[PDB]
RNA sequence: UGGGAGAGGGUGGUGGAAUUCCCGGAGUAGCGGUGAAAUGCGCAGAUACCGGGAGGAACGCCGAUGGCGAAGGCAGCCACCUGGUCCACCCGUGACGCUGAGGCGCGAAAGCGUGGGGAGCAAACCGGAUUAGAUACCCGGGUAGUCCACGCCCUAAACGAUGCGCGCUAGGUCUCUGGGUCUCCUGGGGGCCGAAGCUAACGCGUUAAGCGCGCCGCCUGGGGAGUACGGCCGCAAGGC
């Protein structure tokens, strides 16, 4: 198992409704590839820096699993096809190099 | 006649010839010249004095439809730009504010010939 | 890559003795270690002709050693050999 | 030239490697989206270079921008 | 065993700027191009402007005078697979080494074959100029090609015009990457200046073109000529 991060970035404009209904679907193709939950923070709403999907602003959904390698690339494609779902950067976790510190 | 008011206009250089074009508070243009639209023909729509005409043309033809205060936005190089810009300073409008934001890739199309010549 | 498990398992299934490291036979095992690896990803990526050098560079270490081994050790040769489906 | 301050003191302890911590990245880069020269940012060759890679995967979530209009002038 | 840097390679995905085309808005007489022009495009409404879409190709700033690779050569971003290499410790093997005819593999660009792709650029070609002429330079178009897959081709100012490996012989200075008790010492790499020495000179100078040893390749006046013949390879162009 590997750690990686899985950075999301979907719909600002969605509700409560369906947020949490794309977030079990997400928790499910997650787990269905062999991804283990670990410090997440769903920040939330935030002005993009340029319009992206049309839309002005995103909402944040950053991870940290532990993954089987060989997988990753998988779970990045299923984690795509979801329409709200408009960014998914999985890098790989890295100690933070300090500098200036 | 929409007595627009208050709207932007987009000055365009190039070593050949200046454009201008006063557009509405945003994007849908209104009016516009350059060395064209006035008199100059041949290379003299490039001198900065035909960009010169070509921004205060552009302007009054702007003040009939009741402009007063413009947001200037610059494209290309040639002298007439900061010309342009400085004619329209005068003519007779307020200048909220001057932004360069001139195209440039970052690196995708081979340039023609004319603009290599450094591979 | 290969797990450090993965690589201190086959240097005790050949050291001669605790400890060895690296002798003529670890080294052989190690290096068709890689060897079987490097191929079995140039039969996916036959385009990567750079790791392919790499194989050549692994292929004749190993031949060297060997021809070391038979020469010193007429014995441990035919041992080595007949336990890595090496000299077919 | 470069006759004012330095990227580097005009800042604290941080990590070059947080493609998240937009705060911060944001100073390291002109009044237009390029990322800047060492000679101003005040870094080192390794950092400069790993900050970087930093802001250009930021930019990609869409937290740093890849360019902007040049204001004043 | 433990750390390190990297545009080293192969596969898949993905990001934004820009060009072209199409859709729509708003708008009007030109745009473009040049030393001047003109060809060309525009009232079937272009150029400039705004919003949307399609597509191909290339990666701005970072970026270096920097890095990696045996060479060719390699830079957006992420993941997977994979090569090389440096350091510390001195832990294991015990001379297991170096070079390398032939062989085999890699090998920019152009070129060839089959299939696909085709935004921009552009041999040939069609035009506009220039000119005594203009089979050119400048301008407008534009096909092969440039892109991808697979298979060929095997060439180059394929250059550091400098074969590989090792030992020895002042230093100074800048720099990349590592270890250290980190005004600095030590290792690996990239530069400039210079001891000794070398060189026809220019220059080289611990990254030798210096002092040496080892193995390979090659040279033997210019032209005829990298031609003819022969052989071998190639679908051909051609190559050795
Ligand atoms: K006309
Ligand atoms: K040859
Ligand atoms: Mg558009
Ligand atoms: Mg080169
Ligand atoms: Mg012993
Ligand atoms: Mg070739
Ligand atoms: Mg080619
Ligand atoms: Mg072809
Ligand atoms: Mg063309
Ligand atoms: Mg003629
Ligand atoms: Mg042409
Ligand atoms: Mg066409
Ligand atoms: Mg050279
Ligand atoms: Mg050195
Ligand atoms: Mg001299
Ligand atoms: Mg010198
Ligand atoms: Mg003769
Ligand atoms: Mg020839």
């Amino acid at each position: 198992m590997r750690r990686y991060e899985v950075n999301i970035v979907l719909n600002p404009n969605l509700d409560q409704s369906q947020l949490a209904l794309e977030k079990e679907i997400i928790q499910r193709a997650l787990e269905n590839y062999g991804a283990r939950v670990e410090k997440v923070e769903e920040l939330g709403l935030r002005r993009l820096a340029y319009p992206i999907a049309k839309d002005p602003q995103g909402y944040f959904l950053w991870y940290q699993v532990e993954m089987p390698e060989d997988r990753v690339n998988d779970l990045a494609r299923e984690l795509r096809i979801r329409d709200n779902v408009r960014r998914v950067m999985v890098v790989k976790s890295q100690e933070p190099f300090l500098a200036n510190a | 006649k929409r007595q627009v008011a208050s709207g932007r206009a987009y000055i365009h250089a190039s070593y050949n010839n200046t454009i201008v074009t006063i557009t509405d508070p945003d994007g849908n243009p209104i009016t516009w010249s350059s060395g064209g639209v006035i008199g100059y023909k041949g290379s003299r729509k490039g001198t900065p004095y035909a960009a010169q005409l070509a921004a205060l043309d552009a302007a009054k033809k702007a003040m009939a439809y009741g402009m007063q205060s413009v947001d200037v936005i610059v494209r290309g190089t040639g002298a007439g730009r900061e010309q342009a810009i400085r004619a329209l300073q005068a003519s007779g409008l307020q200048v909220k504010s001057i932004v360069d934001d001139t195209p440039v890739p970052h690196n995708g199309c081979r340039p023609k010939k004319k603009f290599r010549k450094a591979s | 890559p290969i797990t450090k498990e993965e690589k201190q398992k086959v240097i005790q299934e050949f050291a001669r003795f605790p400890g060895d490291t690296g002798s003529t036979e670890v080294q052989v095992a190690l290096l068709t270690l890689r060897i079987n690896r490097l191929s079995e990803h140039l039969k996916v990526h036959k385009k990567d002709h750079h790791s392919h050098r790499g194989l050549l560079m692994m292929v004749g270490q190993r031949r060297r050693l060997l021809r070391y081994l038979q020469r010193e050790d007429p014995e441990r040769y035919r041992a080595l050999i007949e336990k890595l489906g090496i000299r077919g | 030239p470069s006759r004012k301050a330095k990227v580097k003191a005009t800042l604290g302890e941080f990590d070059l490697r947080d493609y998240r911590n937009v705060e911060v990245l944001k100073r390291f880069l002109s009044e237009t989206g390029k990322i800047l020269p060492r000679r101003r940012t005040g870094l080192s060759a390794k950092e400069q270079r790993i900050l970087a890679k930093t802001i250009k995967r930021a930019r990609i979530l869409g937290l740093l921008p890849f360019t902007e209009k040049l204001v004043r002038k």
